[PDB]
RNA sequence: AAUAGAAAAAAGUAGGUAAGGGAAGUCGGCAAAAUAGAUCCGUAACUUCGGGAAAAGGAUUGGCUCUGAGGACAUUAAUGU
RNA sequence: GGAAAAACCGUAAAUCCUAUCUUUUAAAGGAAGGAGAAGUCGUAACAAGGUUUCCGUAGGUGAACCUGCGGAAGGAUCAU
RNA sequence: AUUUCAAAGAAUCAUUCUUUUUAAAAUCCGAUUUUGUUACUUUGAGUAAAUUAGAGUGUUCAAAGCAAACAGUUAAAGCAUUGUGUUUGAAUACUAUAGCAUGGAAUAACAAAAUUGAACAAGCUAAAAUUUUUUGUUCUUAUUUUGGCUUAGUUACGAUU
RNA sequence: AACCUGGUUGAUCUUGCCAGUAGUCAUAUGCUUGUCUCAAAGAUUAAGCCAUGCAAGUGAAAGUAUAUAUAUAUAUAUGUAGAAACUGCGAACGGCUCAUUAAAACAGUUAUAGUCUACUUGACAUUUAUAAGGAUAACUACGGAAAAGCUGUAGCUAAUACUUGCAUUAUCCUUUUGGAUAAGUAUUUGUUAGAAGGAAUUAUAACAAAGAAGUAACACGUAAAGUGUGUAUCAAUCGAGUUUCUGACCUAUCAGCUUUUGAUGUUAGGGUAUUGGCCUAACAUGGCUAUGACGGGUAACGGGGAAUUAGAGUUCGAUUCCGGAGAGGGAGCCUGAGAAAUAGCUACCACAUCUAAGGAAGGCAGCAGGCGCGUAAAUUACCCAAUUCUAAAGAAGAGAGG
């Protein structure tokens, strides 16, 4: 496909002089999509052919920003308990998230992220599955058991 | 200088309390230029010794149709991907676009096949030019404020094309 | 600045120590090496506070400068190296052997060990690495290289060791149905045979063990040493051999002495 | 241009310039000096909310050698003039 | 190989000019609030308190207050 | 509001706790064993001591403490075949409200959701594999099998009040 | 221990407060004190100031002694001690205070496949030799300065100080023999192959190039053959840095904040011990905000916990442990594995001491003790016997500690 970066695409790993793309199983029970397998897509923070490492905990969460370059925003919606009153508040909290160039997400999709290796100042994580899912109502209202 | 004092993730300006500590550093940057080579040994923590290179001249450079190596004279610093200060002073790094002499490698190829290991495709087009003006153009693999050394590989194929048609015409 | 702590006080000291509230303000930290420090009893508590073969650390420090004494049947030359989860000493003038393992009490013992099974130990090993020139490494629990160890052999299983040529003798592979031994769980310092070893992705991993008694408890598979077979244990386990008593069970037998 | 020349002091008139202090001057800072162009920042009391405002108060500005941004035409996205 | 000395970036204390914010704290005069003594002046409210009361509101008034306008009874009428 | 009610036995004091079995789909040798997610709950794992609850233990009692106890005028005894004290004790639990594993039939949530969807049989077809096949860097063609895709039929076929 | 009385009135029931009443390992104080056990004790107020003294050194098989002493045999032979000094290692701990800090620090819980790691422990190495190269201290002498932990010459001389430098294994042919061929640990690049982990661009194996550093020119001594000290790489270990999730007191008379000065992203580099806007350039225009962001307050170090608890709770947590912070104010380095150290150093400001008037040196929130502050708080005591720590680690030190 078209080029219009200033950097050549490198996709470390994928060697040259061997007859004739590099990916990896990525594990617990969870495995490449079909546009990991076959796609042309070059990137370093891409989980599949990248060098991150999809190391701690994996969580889920609803996209509420995806409007960065290969980037989302996931807010993660719980429940807090008080103590005193022995009863509940509604709480919750943001994790700003890599998109991967596989998925195409979008506004209140479920995501399912993982820890990885931290990229840069505010983002530390990446999604290993977009989960489809519709809510018609905005997303900074929206409250889901994620 | 390295760590906290820099703005809050809610872009709050937060007070800072826990003086510096050794561990925490803001050194120089790797200012390496074309001349008779100069390193200067630099001593990190644990005594983990690393070398700024100053000045170089003869790194090790790869030619990537035989996969084979050798130590060569770069002839000039050529062109930068980011940066036009790194280019026009002449200081390389390891994103940095040299020239480098083709004797080595026309050497090389000359032992194998008899005119100018084992069977291939061999020559390409792009490489047989800078070939035949006896200078080629390369790119820097190693990181010489870290290591002392601007080893690299002949720049090949479309990574060649893209970069030259850049270059240029224009200019 | 913000460097080592070398000291440790009293309360600071692990539970089983037994260095009480009166009689001082410090305990000793254990020199590096062979077992890690919270996992570890050195031979000051041993000889003194076990044993009681010493009145003070002055006197422990009386015995260490004298040569009798010798852990994994060679000298040692303070009063701080580190006794570990399990290992050898001899006391030579005595002629007196101890292997040490850990109480249904939780605490550590000197078990009395005679000399023919005193050439060898049982030993867990912790890793397996790969070398350069394609040769294996083991990696023990008491802190070892065994290099050329035998392939088939994998990272839970335990090896019978010679003390002196230090060469392998056997090794008991991890199975269903081997006799284990707890090192520091809430179910620590006790044996069993094994229910199940359950294996999880990317997580810590589950062993069910069943009791002499017949009854079942659950334990982290990482603090698991195995020490049998079903035929038996390997080495000598203490006179009590692990067993559970209750509570209640036990104030019934305190009160009938 | 209702004149020229020579000499060059007072004094005059139109101008300049002046150490150190800085309105102690006088009717009154009169006179004179200081400020001043652009570009970038920053801008209060108060206010009929429009203003105040170029407020106040700052910074920058030469010469050279480079880099980037901003057109027009014609060959099926790239390449040309 | 090599000391002093200089120069350049990069850290960067401190000093000074402002700018904003914080804290007490001064100030003639203005204008308040409470405490004390059987002080001066009315007689306002309490009963239909001798003009029903109270609300909202505006204007007057040395005041306590009065008057207008529209409400309510917490009215002195819950009754052709 | 709404969606799987129950039945019979055995144990046991008229009572109580428990076990067996009653549709469908997938799998293994006509029999055998599996089947949404989360909240909630159960057990657990791993978890500083001091403190705290709390056991053992007459510090002269108690506050305390973590010690002690036994017999011997120096042996009875145990065990080594004249040598050698012994029993010991220094427990257990609380140890976020979260994370981790874990049994769960109720209760809550959520999930797909006929302005049309998916379960099967049939025929065509391109992807991968199987079987075939000469010549000691390496080379033609062919049957077949498995998954994907287009099209007529066939299910108790497919929407709670 | 799951608990109440007196007070509106002429008298009453109600609302409602006030008052009593009890506790406080919570402070002060008045009076009184025959005992004994037990023992908190200059936080609140000034992270204000300090007189004098003391608080970290280290040599018993194992670096260096023609200062010297000494035991045998006889100014000689052996030897054995040794003031002293170079060298080595420690002083990064422990002690002190709680000023600053309000999503940071702290607590549990991850992750470090993004890393470093002295002592200690176990594995265990690759491209002139009966012993090499000098140069330096103490030391000898002349000196200099009022003072000071000031130091100048010249001649020396050592070191385990400093600097050089001396096969063999595996592949192919041949019988547990004889020939031929190769041979760099980290570290880095380019090219492939690919025992383990849930996941590998990992272990590992090969190729082509570079490439540190190295592998003992050292000391004791096991029948009435042993050991120390040193050494590259690897692992372990004592640890440490980062890093995930979850958790805050009061305040809206604090509602929009952040973004030219990196705010948020992407790319490329540099820097780092390593990830990282950590730092530079280029390119995007984001990001955070009533679940109270952003400010402001706090007599706010955090926790384990403490007080009162019938059950909830409420108040409190300088203050024996763990973790953090700080060492007059700020700031910066050096040394070393470890320090942005503080009885390390440098500088500025705030203080301040001796001066010979040139100059020079100083830092109690270590232990006493003093001043000032105050409502408020102890001795310049004695000791290392125990508890432990540091060293050339027994035998010595330690106002740690008792």
């Amino acid at each position: 496909d078209v080029q219009h970066e200033r950097a050549y695409q490198k996709q470390e790993g994928a060697s040259f002089f061997n007859s004739k793309r590099y990916w990896k199983k990525v594990g617990l029970g969870f495995a490449t999509p079909k546009e990991a397998k076959e796609g042309v897509y070059v990137d370093k923070k891409c989980p599949f052919t990248g060098n991150v490492s999809i190391r701690g905990r994996i969580l889920k969460g609803m996209v509420i920003s995806n409007k960065m370059k290969r980037t989302i925003i996931i807010r993660r919606n719980y429940l807090h308990y008080v103590k005193k009153y022995n009863r509940f508040e509604k709480r919750h909290k943001n994790i700003p998230c890599h998109c991967s160039p596989c998925f195409d997400v979008k506004e209140g999709d479920i995501v399912t992220v993982g820890q990885c290796r931290p990229l840069s100042k505010t983002v530390r994580f990446n999604v290993l599955h977009v989960e489809k899912h519709q809510i018609f109502g905005s997303a900074r209202k929206q409250f889901v058991l994620f | 200088r390295d760590g906290r004092h820099k703005l809050r993730l809610t872009g709050g300006k937060k007070k800072i309390h826990k003086k510096k500590r050794k561990y925490e550093l803001g050194r120089p940057p790797s200012n390496t230029k074309l001349g008779s080579r100069q390193v200067h040994v630099v001593r990190g923590r644990g005594r983990n010794y690393k070398y700024r290179a100053i000045k170089l001249d003869s790194g090790s450079f790869s030619w990537p149709t035989f996969g084979i190596s050798k130590n060569t004279r770069i002839i000039d610093v050529v062109y930068n991907a980011s940066n036009n200060e790194l280019v026009r002073t002449k200081t390389l790094v390891k994103n940095c676009i040299v020239v480098i002499d083709s004797h080595p490698f026309t050497t090389w190829y000359e032992n194998t096949f008899g005119t100018t290991i084992g069977k291939s495709k061999n020559i390409d087009p792009l490489l047989l030019e800078q070939f035949k003006q006896g200078r080629v153009l390369a790119c820097i693999s190693s990181r010489p404020g870290q290591c002392g050394k601007a080893d690299g590989y002949i720049i090949e194929g479309d990574e060649l094309l893209f970069y030259k048609r850049k270059m240029d015409k224009r200019n | 600045g913000k460097g080592i702590k070398k000291h440790l006080k009293r309360v600071n000291a692990p539970s089983h120590w037994m260095l009480n509230k009166m009689g001082g303000q410090y305990a000793p930290k254990t020199s590096s090496g062979p077992h890690k420090l919270l996992e570890s009893i050195p031979l000051v508590i041993l000889l003194r506070n076990r044993l009681k073969y010493a009145l003070t650390f002055d006197e422990v420090k009386m015995i260490l400068i004298q040569k009798i004494v010798k852990v994994d049947n060679k000298v040692r030359t303070d009063c701080t190296f580190p006794v570990g989860l399990m290992d050898v000493i001899h006391i030579t003038k005595s002629n007196e052997y101890f292997r040490l393992l850990y109480d249904i009490k939780g605490r550590f013992v000197p078990h009395r060990i005679t000399n023919e099974e005193s050439k060898y130990k049982l030993c867990k090993v912790k890793k397996i690495l790969l070398r350069k020139g394609r040769l294996s490494i083991a990696v023990t629990h008491d802190g070892r290289s065994i290099p050329y160890i035998h392939p088939d052999v994998k990272v839970n299983d335990t090896v019978r060791l010679d003390l002196e040529t230090g060469k392998v003798l056997e090794h008991l592979k991890f199975q269903v149905g081997s006799l284990v031994m707890v090192t520091a769980g809430h179910s620590v310092g006790r044996v069993g045979v094994i229910s199940s070893i359950d294996k999880n992705m990317g997580t810590y991993d589950i062993i069910h063990v069943k009791d002499s008694r017949n009854k079942v408890f659950a334990t982290r598979l990482s603090n698991v040493f195995v020490i049998g077979d079903n035929t038996k244990p390997y080495i000598s386990l203490p006179r009590e051999k692990g067993i559970k008593l209750d509570i209640i069970e036990e104030r019934r037998n305190r009160l009938k002495a």
